[PDB]
DNA sequence: CTGCAGGGTTTTTGTACAGCCAGACAGTGGAGTACTACCACTGTGTAAGACAGGCCAGATC
DNA sequence: GATCTGGCCTGTCTTACACAGTGGTAGTACTCCACTGTCTGGCTGTACAAAAACCCTGCAG
DNA sequence: CTGCAGGGTTTTTGTTCCAGTCTGTAGCACTGTGTAAGACAGGCCAGATC
DNA sequence: GATCTGGCCTGTCTTACACAGTGCTACAGACTGGAACAAAAACCCTGCAG
């Protein structure tokens, strides 16, 4: 029994036929758009499959509907390129991790200076709490920061 | 002799120890303390008459380069980064390595050991070269990894 | 385990043996064959039915990927290089590997051992990545593709 | 020729006398010692793509 | 000359990619010094009995 | 008593034959690295010029 | 007295060439036996010799 689990993102997406990569569509799994998963974030069920995608893909191929670019975009529910290699539906879990952690980085960075209070910052004070972040975590906790944030940096 | 490391020494070091039932090299700070007389600044000595306007310690080891550059930025930069011994410190610990030869020799020549105290003219070249722009890994932002000097003798 | 190199091991097998020999380490040329059974190409096996596409022959190690890319240059070019083995080799190698651990817990669980001859079931996990700034010694780039 | 059991030899197998030195078990107090885990340390940005904003230029009536 | 609109640019937000490996330092859990007196179990000169598997033999078919 | 010329004696150390049978090491192909010789640029002073 | 130009000479690219290392391998050169031998190493042992 093979599993094809060990693929970042880019690659699982770019060979199993998916718009690389922070398009509209962004789950490997469910279908949703990119602002309606704001809108319901826990309630999914995960559907994609290899074969439904090849079915999805001769449907893109041939166009038995005739529809425009969107309508069959939607109808596909964005299946381009014809996958090759199976890979089962499961997602990653070293680089989900440096994603939570630069993610928490990014809102770090934002909540030491005001963005409730700022609805609209500038790249200067963007930076500037970078600084006085990247000073804090120096003095305190001993961290010097790096160019991107690795596993060890992220743990 | 095998360029090997400290770590990967003591790794199959390790190896060893649990394969066959033996300690068969010794460990890493056993070697390490053997060494430390094999260096520079172990062997006690004297000079007579005593040295011009050096100082008579004799057991030190690795000194720094810059020799007390005072390092206030107003004068001439002090960042010239260098190494090397206390020159004398080096010959003794040289003459010592080689002192198993020198009595071969003596018990060829068959002089008697009573009479082989003084007459000694060790003969010494010295040489200094430099190794410019050498490569090294791992620089992307430059840290002058590049001009050696290397001061040298036999 | 220490990546060390030929000449690296010699000099550190000759000095050892020179002293205290009673020679101790093996030497070069005895491991230059002595590793065949731990590469692919070595364990006899096969498969019921026949594998389909696949030339039958159990002995092959390392093969190079292009698998006989036409060299015409009117045609796509053949330049990329690659080497790899036969998937089946690889996994008869690590799997006959495992037969001491297999065998092992075979015999913790008291089952039996000259029947159960026939149901195991390996789930074997497979990961592929890229790898970025390669320092090369073609761009600077190269691409791994291994499984465990 | 078939199968098997008294005897046979020849070899091992073990027990039998007896004496003898190698090898461990406890005794201790720790001192060392190997081992594994610590530090310090290089460097402080990039490359690909998707999308909405805005414009702006190429063509029109 | 007013108007319009697809296509292009800027700015945007997101998924990747190098940073191991090497030496010096330290705490710390694991192990032999000397001193011991004692016991078991291999060794050893032959004689004594006990198993084993064949090879001949003899009776039986 | 002494001196070596030199007799005996085993021991050693060669040693002649083929075969091996391992081994080190010197190939070999290779491409990455560091240098120093040499081209050549240019500027620039002296020499020739206006 | 102000200016144009050849030579030259210091600095700069390039770039050809050496070295460096690393896995394969090929070989040449070491080791085994019996006979049989010479021929000294060192003790000892006689002998012409004082
Ligand atoms: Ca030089
Ligand atoms: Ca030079
Ligand atoms: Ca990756
Ligand atoms: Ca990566
Ligand atoms: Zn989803």
């Amino acid at each position: 029994f093979f599993r094809g689990t060990g693929y970042d993102e880019k690659m699982v997406r770019e060979m199993e036929g998916l718009e690389a990569s922070g398009s509209t569509y962004i789950c490997t799994l469910c279908d949703s758009t990119r602002a309606e998963a704001s809108q319901n974030m826990v309630l999914h069920s995960i559907t994609r499959s290899h074969d439904e995608n090849l079915e999805r893909y001769e449907i893109w191929r041939k166009n038995p509907f005739s529809e425009s670019a969107d309508e069959l975009r939607d109808r596909v529910k964005g299946v381009s390129a014809k996958p090759f290699m199976e890979t089962q539906p499961t997602l990653d879990a070293l680089h989900c991790d440096i994603g939570n952690a630069t993610e928490f980085y990014k809102i770090f960075q934002d909540e030491i200076g005001e963005v409730y209070q700022k609805p609209n910052p500038s790249r200067e004070e963007r930076r500037r709490w970078r600084s006085t972040l990247d000073k804090q975590l120096r003095k305190k906790m001993k961290l010097k920061p790096v160019m991107r944030m690795n596993g060890n940096y992220a743990r | 002799n095998t360029f090997l490391s400290c770590s990967q020494y003591h790794k199959m070091y390790r190896t060893v120890k649990a394969t066959s039932g033996r300690q068969i090299f010794q460990p890493l700070h056993t070697l390490r303390n053997a060494e430390k007389e094999l260096l520079p600044g172990f062997h006690q000595f004297e000079w007579q008459p005593a040295l011009k306007n050096v100082s008579t310690s004799w057991d030190v080891g690795i000194i720094d380069g810059l020799s007390g550059w005072t390092v206030s930025v107003d004068d001439v930069p002090a960042d010239t980064i260098s190494r090397r011994f206390r020159y004398d410190v080096a010959l003794v610990s040289a003459l010592k390595d080689l002192e198993e030869d020198i009595m071969e020799g003596l018990r060829e020549r068959a002089l008697d050991d009573s009479m082989c105290t003084s007459g000694f003219t060790v003969v010494v070249k010295e040489s200094c070269d430099g190794m410019g722009d050498v490569s090294e890994k791992h620089g992307s932002g430059p840290a002058v990894p590049e001009k050696a000097v290397r001061f040298s003798f036999t």
